RNA sequence: UGAAAUUCUUGGAUUUAUUGAAGACUAACUACUGCGAAAGCAUUUGCCAAGGACGUUUUCAUUAAUCAAGAACGAAAGUUAGGGGAUCGAAGAUGAUCAGAUACCGUCGUAGUCUUAACCAUAAACUAUGCCGACUAGGGAUCGGGUGGUGUUUUUUUAAUGAC
RNA sequence: CGUCGCUAGUACCGGAACUAAAAGUUCCGUAGGUGAACCUGCGGAAGGAUCAUUAAAG
């Protein structure tokens, strides 16, 4: 184990939650992962370092940095904490304009279609595909297993292309069966 | 006592490239892909394929003399997605576990100021 | 203040009958469950019944209703519902 | 039938004397049959943090071109400068105006180059308005001031002197002091430096730079 | 309409006769179906190369 | 799949087929057999092509124990892949997916039917029936009018079919011309294809394309080779010769400034003859 | 069988742990 | 807060 | 690709690095905020004229509103004659035709997409809402101008301006 | 347990021999269409379901 460092710049809009969630973020990194944690208030970037005498797992530093990045993108703390717990969790990321060049009201309505009324539509994809989705304006981030995120991605893409929520909800249910069956 | 390399990771939808080169970049040290480590074309893009490619490059780099690498992750970019996929992330994770020191991480995905039309068309693509 | 302005501004542009219809029904349930609306005293009912008799605003002699009747627009189910809701609303006011 | 690395052979690179840490790693190339021809024209890009040993410069990179070879030592020269993409994406934010200027100008050494500078509007200490948009007239005045400045430093300096100005980011402070009255600004930076054309090769000027 | 149609029929018959005067085979001639391609693989290039060799 | 249920339209189809008592009928897409039982009633014998083995089994069950049982014959396979027997009349309500190819097969049968009654999608039927100068006049119209004559029998509605489709339908009559005109299929199709890329532009514009020029040059070189006259075969040897041949023929035929959509059979025939005169062979 | 349309009380850590066990 | 601004 | 297959590839594909050429388009800043009669309008700088609002104790004195006739402009697509032709791409060709959440996928790609000189005058050209004028509620946000303050910051000599 | 079959193969002069054979979303304008129960290109509309975070020159 060698002395190493990471630098993850947290955007301004995620600063206050980080101040909110700080009491629950350094314990797992400094105890279980045995890592040395800070941020530079001047640079507003959370700095994470491998402590050679105490850190033991070679992959802890990358695991911690990725855990931070999940929180930075907008994922809830408990959702991000799983990345520390597990080792096969990844983040899929893409924008609306990649699927279709939607502008003005068309872009806004496409976002509304993904989220659904009261967030129901996003939650169905969340539950059915066993993933988590953060919809940041036209920027979509999906966290989950590699097979799972691909399944969640297409349901989002179908909604972007114009598939009504109702039929997407039905397709999610057929997919939900095969997940429990396997 | 420390020799630095450059590990360029190109995470596509259908494949992942683990290409470690020299600091200048003209000289290739080792190139391993998801396809070379996997039997099915479907599973080339998977993190598992990326994981195997990393150790094979990692083992090769140690043999040559390289002990550390500067990571340069990137995606297909251009008119397509700008964010590296899970394949790139797993390769980055694997290099860290491989024991090779990593110097700096930066994304160099080709981002256009303004680009040509996307292949999808007006109705979209990626059903 | 900006945030409600962006949200309120965006909700304004959506004028779909279905979307507004669902929003009202959720709103009416919440008011009824929360009992936000004060109970009507008998006098208030009399005043309300006074207006309805004194005008007869909620019968098919109105301009909108008469137009639909005379041109076969009420054979369609949705418009007939929009007529029926109006008539029962009048009948509610007529109740003693 | 041959492992290339049997015929590959290592050189070590040395940076100009403008930078504190001259040791910037090592490169390889096939052994001469020559190696010098392949070695010349080689460009290596490295962060300022490594060369100056200070993390204040972690978001800045220099491209250095190999220009001479001597006894396994690759003497290089300044070729370009740039910022990290993550830095730029962190900089650009909503509810503020982006002011970008570019100037094509030649140094006293007949080194033709192009400088791109970026600046942002900022809200005052007591401001209650959400945003800090600046009127187009202010935008034009600030751009003119930046252009006049950058031209002034570049014309009256050498390329090595230009780098010695770039490292202490004095030019950014000069821009900040010049544009202070027009409109308050934040995050004033020399975003990028391109080297368009080069003068005729002069090995003595490079030996002097490398000591 | 009928009489113009009859004249058109006669003219068509004359042209078709003069067409039988000028007739050849079509196996070797490239079809116009290729107008959209605008670029060709090696496989056809070998096929064309073999074809022109057979012609001489 | 969609099934017709109006008996009157089926009766009209079978009646206007005008099946003589000594005729053999190729009845494509037999369906439940509503058409088939009537056609068996007034036909020498009927040959039927079925994609679905179950559905043909239902047909056999329907016709079993009937006087017309011996007449019917059923073929199981793909209509296009099958090699067919001689037939005098073709009556089909086949899925329109094979509509365009079907016609040409009927046209290219070794002994073509004298009369066929075919059901198509409305737009396709109109394009078949389109005349020169019409908006929907296209390559299909010119080709089929070379090899046949197409007329309109009925407009068949959406409601008649269940489940209702998303487009109207129609029934038309096709009559293949006997004797067949003695014009090569390939040359005619090639000329029309080159000219109908944009039917409302000048023919000269159609020939201005670089790929068209390349194809015509290669064909000219091949024609010279067949005539035993030597040829260089380099890429741009005859470009200046083919271009001037094309300009001269287009000017002399007076067809250079006439749009493809407004040109009839005889104009195209004149153009073909002139091109053969000057030595250019299209397909 | 009906799909939940509300936030899962279980964190994704917890649902994946259920998946293993 | 531990680690807000100093090594923890 | 759901898996394949046309496709390119030991003459080195894909990927890496130093360049060069061609034609489009102006990301992030970007906000139904700004301008324009509408259609529409987003890189820097210069030139040409044009315009709304504001200030005015300047000037003319009904010169005005609406508008058949008649005229200017009119997204995208499209036509005539040149130029250009990178990307995408109607048409056409071709690989595969196995499996229904991934069921229309792939490759080549003519016309077009760009520009010059004229035609065509159509859109859910939408606030599905003619134009002018008067009156009829509270509130605080934003854009442009103007007025007031013995308000903050800057002018790091003052100040005066600029920004709040 | 016998005979000839049928499928594959080997030889021989239709015939006559040998071996093997685990199966039973809704549209508008324009332009096109030759596997058209409909597709496709360009521009436009909602007459289409807004959840989370968000002063970090803090
Ligand atoms: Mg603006
Ligand atoms: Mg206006
Ligand atoms: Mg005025
Ligand atoms: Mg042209
Ligand atoms: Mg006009
Ligand atoms: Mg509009
Ligand atoms: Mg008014």
């Amino acid at each position: 184990i060698k002395f190493e460092s990471r630098k993850i710049m947290v955007p301004p809009h995620r600063m206050t939650p980080l101040r909110n969630s700080w009491t629950k973020i350094y314990p797992p990194l400094v105890e279980h992962l045995k890592l040395q944690v800070r941020m530079n208030l001047k640079t507003k970037s959370v700095e994470l370092r491998t402590n050679p005498k105490f850190t033991t797992d070679p992959g802890a530093l990358q695991k911690g940095a990725d855990f931070i990045k999940a929180f930075t993108l907008g994922f809830d703390l408990d959702d991000s904490i799983a990345l520390l717990r597990l080792d096969d969790l990844y983040i899929e990321t893409f924008e609306v304009k990649d699927v279709k060049t939607l502008t003005g009201d068309h872009l806004s309505r496409a976002i509304g279609r993904i989220a659904g009324k009261d967030g129901k539509t996003k939650f169905a994809i969340e539950n059915a595909t066993r993933t988590r989705i953060v919809l940041a304006d036209s920027k979509i981030h999906i966290l989950g297993g590699f097979t799972h995120i691909r399944m969640a991605r297409e349901s989002v893409v179908s909604l972007i292309l114009g598939s009504p929520p109702g039929k997407v909800y039905g397709n999610l249910r057929t997919v939900a069966s095969r997940l429990k069956e396997r | 006592s420390q020799v630095f390399g450059v590990a360029r990771i190109y995470a596509s939808f259908n494949d992942t490239f683990v290409h470690v080169t020299d600091l200048s970049g003209k000289e290739t040290i080792a190139r391993v892909t998801g396809g070379m480590k996997v039997k099915a074309d479907r599973d080339e893009s998977s993190p598992y394929a990326a994981m195997l490619a990393a150790q094979d490059v990692a083992a090769k780099c140690k043999e040559v003399g390289i002990t550390a690498v500067h990571v340069k992750i990137r995606a297909t970019g251009g008119t397509r997605t700008k964010t590296p996929g899970p394949g790139g992330q797993a390769a980055l994770r694997a290099l860290a576990r491989s024991g090779l020191r990593i110097g700096r991480i930066e994304d160099v995905t080709p981002v256009p100021s303004d680009s040509t039309r996307k292949k999808g068309g007006r109705r979209g693509r990626r059903l | 203040m900006f945030r409600e302005e962006r949200k309120a501004r965006r909700l304004k542009k959506i004028k779909s009958k279905t979307y507004r219809k669902i929003k009202k029904k959720e709103l009416m349930k919440n008011r009824e469950l929360a009992a936000v609306s004060s109970d009507e005293d008998n006098e208030d009912h009399d005043i309300a019944r006074a207006k309805e008799r004194m005008t007869l605003k909620h019968k098919t002699n109105s301009k909108w209703a008469k137009d639909m009747i005379k041109h076969g627009m009420t054979n369609d189910a949705e418009t007939r519902e929009e007529m029926e809701e109006m008539l029962r609303q009048g009948e509610r006011l007529k109740a003693k | 039938v041959v492992d290339p690395f049997t015929r590959k052979e290592w050189f070590d690179i040395k940076a100009p004397s403008t930078f504190e840490n001259r040791n910037v790693g090592k490169t390889l190339v096939n052994k001469s049959t020559s190696a010098s021809d392949a070695l010349k024209g080689r460009v290596v890009e490295v962060c300022l943090a490594d060369l100056q040993g200070s993390e204040d410069h972690s978001f800045r990179k220099i491209k250095l071109r190999v220009d001479e070879v001597q006894g396994k030592n690759l003497l290089t020269n300044f070729h370009g400068m740039d910022f990290t993409t993550d830095k730029l994406r962190s900089m650009v934010r909503k509810w503020q105006t982006l002011i970008e200027a570019n100037v094509t100008v030649k140094t006293s050494d007949d080194y033709v180059l192009r400088i791109f500078a970026i600046a942002f509007t900022r809200k005052q200490a007591n401001q209650v308005k959400r945003h800090s948009y600046a009127q187009s007239s202010h935008i034009r005045a600030i751009r003119k001031v930046i252009s006049e400045i950058l031209t002034k430093e570049v014309q009256g300096s050498t390329l090595a002197q230009l780098t010695s100005k770039l490292i202490p980011e004095v030019i950014n402070k000069e821009i900040e002091n010049a544009t202070k009255d027009i409109f308050p600004l934040q995050n004033i930076h020399v975003r990028k430096v391109k080297l368009l054309k080069q003068p005729k090769f002069d090995v003595g000027a490079l030996m002097a730079l490398h000591g | 309409k009928f009489i113009e149609h009859q004249l058109k029929r006669e003219e068509r018959k004359t042209i078709i006769g003069k067409l039988q005067d000028y007739k050849i085979d079509t196996s070797l001639l490239t079809s116009s179906k290729r107008l959209g391609e605008g670029r060709q693989t090696k496989k056809e290039e070998f096929k064309e190369a073999l074809s022109l060799e057979r012609q001489g | 799949q969609h099934i017709l249920k109006n008996p009157l339209v089926a009766q009209g189809i079978v009646d206007k087929a005008q099946i003589r008592p000594s005729d053999v009928v190729l009845e494509v897409g037999p369906g439940t057999g509503n058409l088939t039982v009537r056609i068996l009633e007034q036909a020498k014998n009927v040959v039927a092509v079925e994609m679905d083995p179950r559905m043909a089994a239902e047909l056999t069950k329907r016709v079993r124990g009937t006087p017309v049982e011996k007449k019917l014959e059923i073929m199981l396979g793909d209509f296009m892949k099958t090699e067919l027997p001689y037939f005098d009349i073709c009556i089909s309500n086949t899925p329109y997916q094979i509509s365009s190819p079907l016609v040409f097969k009927l046209i290219n049968q070794p002994r073509p039917p004298r009369v066929s009654i075919l059901m198509f999608q409305r737009e396709f039927a109109l394009r078949l029936l389109a005349r020169p100068g019409d908006s929907l006049y296209c390559r299909l119209s010119a080709n089929v009018q070379m090899w046949a004559n197409v007329t309109h029998i009925m407009k068949v509605g959406k409601n008649n079919f269940r489940p209702p489709p998303q487009v109207e339908s129609s029934v038309v009559r096709l009559e293949i011309k006997n004797p067949r005109p003695q014009v090569d299929y390939n040359e005619w199709d090639g000329l029309l294809r080159i000219v109908f890329v944009r039917k409302n532009r000048t023919i000269s514009a159609g020939f201005k394309s670089t790929t068209v020029m390349d194809i015509l040059e290669k064909n000219y070189k091949t024609f010279l080779a067949m005539n035993n006259e030597m040829v260089d075969d380099t890429k741009g040897s005859m470009h200046d010769v083919v271009k001037e041949k094309i300009d001269t023929v287009l000017k002399e035929t007076d067809l250079g400034d006439k749009r493809a959509g407004k040109c009839d059979q005889n104009d195209f025939l004149r153009l073909l003859y002139a091109f053969h005169q000057v030595g250019i062979h299209f397909s | 069988f009906e799909l939940s349309d509300v936030k899962s009380s279980k964190s994704l850590a917890e649902i994946y742990e259920d998946d293993y066990t | 807060l531990p680690g807000w601004g100093e090594w923890a």
